[PDB]
């Protein structure tokens, strides 16, 4: 069994209510990884055990260039640990906040790699349901890596629906803000919101009051900068169609509709999956312990441990080499 | 630059 003391704990990359993510070094190999450490006490209290099991199961059963890879899933008496390959390039949220806006060419690169990832998950009957800038990381080469599969739903084939009110408030599709069920097209709405942010430098709808936010998502008409290209306006308008039936990617062919849109005219999609598209930005990391593309808010904090049977989480533990 | 968002469920 793998344990806490098999790793050195170097720098805090993320922190929140569920737990934290730390850059670690595996003592045996000397190799670096990102370890998401979640408190079982919190997961049980919030009644989110099913989501933690789903995340591990999706990570175990997925392999794609633009999805994060699980090395070890292990647990202690009160903690759940995901050991994952370290994306040194940081979040897309970090980079877009720094640069304010991307060019249409750079957004097209990131958009294509996300579409490739979403086609993969959808062909595997998985709906991701949490596309956003914080969940999109960059690897050392500058390629996209989707992280955090906690809100995934499995077994969702052509036209199957979901009931859980979940996601992130700012990225919720209009149909999720209505009663009853919704389809896998919510992922293409999410793609639309991130694409909108990359090219327009803001969320298409924002208010800190969720009441006002959800009214904007349901009722408000999106706007575009005058100088945005016609194909970019058409793509965003297609992805952000409030009716999922009339949304780009909402038809039976799914990602095909999005891939065949005139905005991606210049893209060969077999080259996308083959990592043959040239990244417009290459992370300037000097070492492996270099965390320049993460917030000082987190990386400046001193690493510490928390002072607090069959408290086991079944169907969680895993090794990439054993399976 | 918007504030960090948080995921949620039910
Ligand atoms: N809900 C937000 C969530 N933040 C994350 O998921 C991550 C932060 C930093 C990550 C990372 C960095 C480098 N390489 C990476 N490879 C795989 C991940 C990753 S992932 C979170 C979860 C739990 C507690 C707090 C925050």
């Amino acid at each position: 069994k793998v344990t806490m003391n098999d790793f050195d704990y170097l720098k805090l990359l993320g922190k929140g209510t569920f737990g934290k993510v730390i850059l670690v070094r595996e003592k045996a190999t000397g190799r670096y990884y990102a370890m998401k450490i979640l408190r079982k006490e919190v997961i049980i209290a919030k009644d989110e055990v099913a989501h933690t099991v789903t995340e591990s199961r999706v990570l175990q059963n997925t392999r794609h260039p633009f999805l994060t890879a699980l090395k070890y899933a292990f647990q202690t008496h009160d903690r759940l640990c995901f050991v994952m390959e370290y994306a040194n390039g940081g979040e897309l949220f970090f980079h877009l906040s720094r640069e304010r806006v991307f060019t249409e060419e750079r957004a097209r690169f990131y958009g294509a790699e996300i579409v490739s990832a979403l086609e993969y998950l959808h062909s595997r009957d998985v709906v991701y349901r949490d596309i956003k800038l914080e969940n999109l990381m960059l690897d050392k080469d500058g390629h996209i890596k989707i992280t955090d599969f906690g809100l995934c739903k499995e077994g969702i084939s052509d036209g199957a629906t979901m009931k859980t009110f979940c996601g992130t408030p700012e990225y919720l599709a209009p149909e999720v803000l209505e009663d009853n069920d919704y389809g896998r097209a919510v992922d293409w709405w999410g793609l639309g919101v991130v694409m909108y942010e990359m090219m327009c430098g803001r969320l298409p709808f924002y208010n800190q009051d969720h009441e006002r936010l959800f009214e904007l998502i349901l009722m408000e008409e999106i706007r575009f900068p005058r100088t945005l290209s016609p194909e970019a306006k058409s793509l965003l308008a297609g992805l952000l169609k409030k009716d999922p039936k009339q949304r780009l990617g909402g038809g039976p062919s799914d990602a095909k509709e999005v891939m065949e849109h005139r905005f991606f005219l210049s893209i060969n999609w077999q080259d996308v999956v083959q990592k043959k598209l040239l990244p417009p930005f290459k992370p300037q990391v000097t070492s492996e312990v270099d965390t320049r593309y993460f917030d000082d808010e987190f990386t400046a904090q001193s690493i510490t441990i928390t002072p607090p049977q069959r408290t086991h989480f079944p169907q969680f533990d895993y090794s990439a080499s054993i399976r | 630059g918007r504030p960090r968002t948080t995921s949620f469920a039910e």
